[PDB]
């Protein structure tokens, strides 16, 4: 029992490991209240905790783990950091300066659902993903073109992104343009528009509509499957 | 219509030509529209333009994508009206969109407040009384449990819900094999109000 | 009744003489044999990826006789061009 | 003027799996509007008798799409109502045949082949396909003379 | 025997048109062969489902004309 | 008859050797091959209309008609012998009750 | 202190605990070397340390707090990992595989700052964000739209991203094209271009102007702000 | 329509094989057929339990009187 001071853990009159700092929403505290409390009764300085979700002040809204780091046990001026994890594995991160509490970092997460090569004119096929569109809240789709004229001998545009949100829409839209050619007196660069629309269903993705202005071919090449906890 | 260098060619073969095209795609080619659907247009933007009325709010609830059940419902000491999306009953962020975004054709003072269908659930533990020694199977009893959480599922969210209904559906099915059901659970007839809406939940046929 | 196995005996595949000789014996028992049969026309009808893979009838093809858009059987349009038309791929894929 | 409804068609009138070829858009003609709320607000006359078994008489009612696709009922009736909306202005009260337009039976047929291929699945209720492939070309051979029997007349 | 719905025997149709060594033809909607492909295949189901039905009536029959109960 | 015989004596009845692509042989072939197999199909009804050989749905339509229903995980062989058998009780016997008896066991 | 070889925290004169290795600008030593410097003096593998903000090396600008890791006090062949936090709560982490350095991987993060569905005809509505944009370096706008005509029978687009880095622009300006109908049945493909103009101000934002094609109802439905540090 | 229900009522009682009990589900079943959406619900005061008839009892007399609600 007189290690805890400096360890990680607590230790139970049964001598099994445990978390210093639990904090429950019967408890009617704030987590800031509680890692105050914590530090002026035991002088840790880091720590793990639990939080349950619905605890004012939570870094995050559903129960979480993490640990809590600091140097000196200061609590009327207290300097110190914090990494906790989600039960859904959401990373957030955070600190106390002086006292002062700033704003959870949350992290965004991904996962590459699919890659290729798909042709804008190969309308109504369909092709699997990595994982369910359900395990996703966005997703950017990726199209790789060429345009109608060439600039400086260069017709390639580089793969362009298109991020949406997952509002269950039957179809996303892709849709955008181009400028090309070199301007010469007869002639000016010229113009173009482009779509393709894509659909999503569980582990699945179809390409379900398109348009070019040229007779070139025109690909989908990216999926990426995007969480903004 | 056509696309870009599609012609190729001229019918008058003077041989000074080397090459021909046409440097821009033909869209000019516009389809032949009946004043019909026309008329019906302008007639349904007329309409829309309307204010205070229970048609016009109502469409107006429609701009919303999560918005889709919407009911009509009148009352002069609190008018209110009810709609839900598929995903569930009602988030708060929502009903604050849909209050906000309904001033544009509520009548003066905007004596509205939205709340979310309240659902309920129905548990049933059916026992059903057959005088048929063959067709007796695991096939009925799932017809059966389907058909009842069809039924449920079916109602039209106002007092719809009485046992001689239930008891006239299960009764739907040939009098030769089906003898008796006697409910047991359901021991009043439950009536929701126009706010609440009742549905199926986890529903038992038990053979007898 | 102690064995020997006999694994890769070898004939470069006579088929002047077809009896090829199993020198090692009394042969108790056969276990394989694999050897370089020739698909003389096989229809290899184009599947939609335009300059990439189409599939043969082997995963074993291993050496490509002739691969050719047909004016009528054997009959050529193209005669394509092995690493610069077509190349194999997989042992198993005409592949543009 | 209006010929008294039967009891069963006037109670079936007032109120995943895709096919590859025809898809449904659930969308409604004017003129199927217009006669949908006549039914629901005026209380048109209904016969007593049910002598005809036919059309919806224990084969729409009968079958468990009902219970089992309630979507796919939604279809049905959909075809019923524009069906029934096309046969009202023809027999009798021809002013309503003014809202009607070409794009209202391309629809229908649409919303036709689809649920008829739905339920070619089904071995048993293949009665209820039999007549929806007869009505099928009957809203085709109107979709290609509505457009001059308006200007005729 | 199984009943065929129009869906498959026109897929069936123009897998066979596809494979008796015709590139040229297509079978996008609109065209006269996709349409004659249609029609022929709701034949063969009309042609279907009245033997199914004439199977039933069938059996029935059969179990009239069968013992002497009517 | 079969679709290739009846039809217009002009029209060709086999493959070109001109060229290897002939939409003509294409259709007629496919329409031929459709035609056989609803022919085939047609002769093999023979047998779903007889309880010696009627199977599955027949067999089934056969038995409710005879009130032998299907037991759950009952083939179809032994499910006709019952419905053969069923109407041979020759009940009242006492043979025929140990018969019964026997089966039930 | 027979336990201090393991532990997370040094045990300091008087008993109280703080981090064993403290790097501060006035060592004039490198992150890597106060890390191969505190390895070699204790033999520790697990631990944590306070970095001060400015020091040569560090994972990041700012002071920052972290846990370094590996299972081996070989600093002439070391491997391990670190996670530090910042003042500000940003996230970053880093290896050294065989006394080799890697870049320091900085996490971005976001918040969601608004979400609805307001008209592009509400031009001067003024609606609250959920935080001051003055806490993000960028900002995305997430717009709705119903296309001029339909496409295959539907006429929704999804719901599309904007990403503007926040310049102090008194308008950020959402524009693009939708390719709207199909090159079908007798009909061009209408090409429609839009405009929806925005503005914000601490905790609020403005729908400031707009430009639309047609006489559907196309909307601004989320706003989240972005932190790239 | 009093009348219709007495007629049919009464004409359910009849018709009816001996040794059954007076099942009150197949009644109200049978007196609901008529139309499901005009009859909304019905009850009883004493014989909500079903009656066991003997062998040798037949259910065919009976006074039937309706009141509405």
């Amino acid at each position: 029992k007189d290690m805890e001071k400096y360890l990680l853990s607590s230790i139970r009159d049964d001598g099994s490991a445990s978390f210093p700092l639990l904090v429950y929403t019967s408890d009617s505290k704030t987590f800031q209240q509680a890692i105050i409390d914590h530090i002026d009764r035991t002088g840790q300085t880091t720590f793990t905790f639990y939080v349950q979700g619905g605890v004012s002040g939570s870094p995050m809204s559903n129960s979480c783990r993490g640990l809590f780091m600091s140097d000196t046990p200061n609590t009327s001026s207290l300097h110190g950091v914090y990494n906790a994890i989600g039960t859904d594995g959401r990373n957030v991160t955070g600190s106390v300066v002086g006292s002062n509490w700033t704003s959870p970092k949350t992290s965004p997460s991904h996962k590459e659902l699919w890659t290729g090569a798909q042709s804008f004119l190969s309308t109504g096929t369909t092709k699997n993903l990595s994982d369910d569109i359900s395990n996703y809240s966005y997703v950017e789709v990726y199209t790789t073109h060429k345009t109608t004229e060439k600039t400086k001998g260069n017709d390639n545009t580089g793969t362009i992104c298109h991020k949406f949100y997952l509002d269950g829409s039957g179809t996303y839209v892709c849709s955008g343009t181009f400028v090309s050619g070199d301007r010469t007196d007869t002639k000016p660069p010229i113009t173009e528009f482009y779509r393709v629309g894509v659909s999503f269903k569980g582990s699945t993705w179809t390409l379900v509509d398109s348009a070019v202005q040229n007779s070139k071919t025109q690909y989908v090449t990216r999926i990426i499957g995007i969480n903004m906890p | 219509n056509v696309p870009e260098g599609t012609i190729n060619t001229i019918a008058s073969g003077s041989s000074l030509i080397r090459s021909v095209n046409n440097e821009y795609s033909f869209n000019t080619g516009t389809k032949e529209e009946s004043q019909e659907d026309f008329k019906r247009r302008f007639h349904s933007f007329v309409e829309s333009r309307g204010r205070a009325t229970n048609k016009s709010v109502r469409y107006g609830a429609l701009q919303i994508p999560d918005v889709e059940g919407v009911y009509v419902y009148e009352e002069t000491g609190h008018i209110t009206v009810f709609a839900h999306d598929r995903n569930g009953n009602l988030s708060d962020t929502l009903k604050e969109d849909i209050i906000d975004a309904l001033q544009d054709y509520r009548p003066s003072g905007i004596m509205l407040d939205v709340t979310g269908v309240e659902k309920e659930e129905v548990n049933v533990s059916a026992t059903v009384t057959i005088s048929n020694k063959s067709r007796i199977g695991d096939t009925l009893q799932k017809h059966i449990e389907s058909v009842i959480r069809s039924y449920l599922n079916n109602l039209k969210t106002s007092d719809d819900l009485i046992i001689t209904d239930l008891i006239q559906a299960i009764m739907n099915i040939d009098d030769v094999l089906i003898y008796d059901v006697s409910f047991d659970n359901l021991d009043e007839n439950i009536i929701v109000p126009p706010q609440g809406i009742i549905r199926a939940g986890e529903i038992k046929v038990e053979l007898k | 009744y102690d064995l020997g196995t006999a694994e890769n005996e070898s004939t470069i595949f006579n088929k002047s003489n077809n009896s090829i000789s199993l020198a090692n014996s009394p042969v108790k028992e056969i276990r394989r044999v694999t050897g370089q049969v020739l698909i003389e026309k096989e229809r290899v009808t184009r599947g939609a990826q335009g300059d990439g893979q189409d599939f043969l009838s082997n995963n074993t093809a291993f050496e490509i006789v002739k691969v050719w858009t047909e004016t009528s059987p054997g009959v050529t349009t193209k005669e394509y061009k092995q690493g610069e038309d077509f190349r194999l791929t997989d042992g198993q894929t005409i592949d543009w | 003027n209006f010929i008294p409804q039967p009891q069963g068609l006037l109670r079936f009138l007032n109120t995943s799996f895709v096919s590859k070829f025809y898809t449904p858009q659930l969308q409604l003609s004017e003129l199927a509007k217009k006669v949908l709320t006549n039914i629901k607000t005026d209380d048109i006359p209904v016969l007593e008798r049910e002598f005809n078994d036919n059309t919806i008489i224990h084969k729409a009612n009968d079958t468990l799409l009902k219970v089992q696709a309630p979507r796919m009922y939604m279809i049905l009736q959909s075809i019923v109502l524009e069906a029934y909306a096309i046969v009202n202005c023809f027999v009798e009260n021809p002013s309503s045949l003014k809202y009607l337009t070409e794009e209202d039976v391309s629809i229908t047929r649409e919303n036709l082949n689809y649920v008829a291929d739905y339920l070619g699945n089904y071995d048993d209720y293949n009665s209820v396909v039999l007549d929806l492939r007869d009505l099928d070309l009957c809203f085709s051979a109107i979709e290609l003379q509505l457009p001059l029997i308006k200007k005729e007349a | 025997m199984k009943t065929r719905k129009l869906t498959n025997i026109l897929s069936k149709l123009i897998d066979k048109t596809m494979a008796g060594t015709s590139k040229i033809t297509d079978f996008t909607p609109g065209s006269a062969s996709r349409s004659l492909l249609e029609a022929v295949s709701l034949e063969i189901e009309q042609f279907y489902i009245l033997t199914k039905e004439n199977i039933d009536w069938g059996i029935q029959e059969g179990i009239i004309e069968a013992f002497d109960f009517q | 008859a079969n679709f290739l015989k009846n039809l217009h004596p002009l029209l060709r009845r086999d493959r070109n050797k001109k060229d290897n692509q002939d939409p003509n042989f294409a259709l007629i072939d496919a329409l031929n091959e459709e035609m056989n197999q609803v022919e085939k199909d047609a002769i093999e009804s023979k047998l779903q209309s007889s309880l010696k050989t009627s199977t599955s749905e027949y067999l089934d339509k056969f038995g409710d008609w005879f009130g032998v229903y299907r037991k759950t995980d009952e083939k179809d062989d032994v499910y006709r012998a019952r419905i053969i058998k069923y109407l041979l009780l020759k009940r009242g016997t006492n043979n025929a009750i140990i018969d019964a008896i026997k089966d039930y066991l």
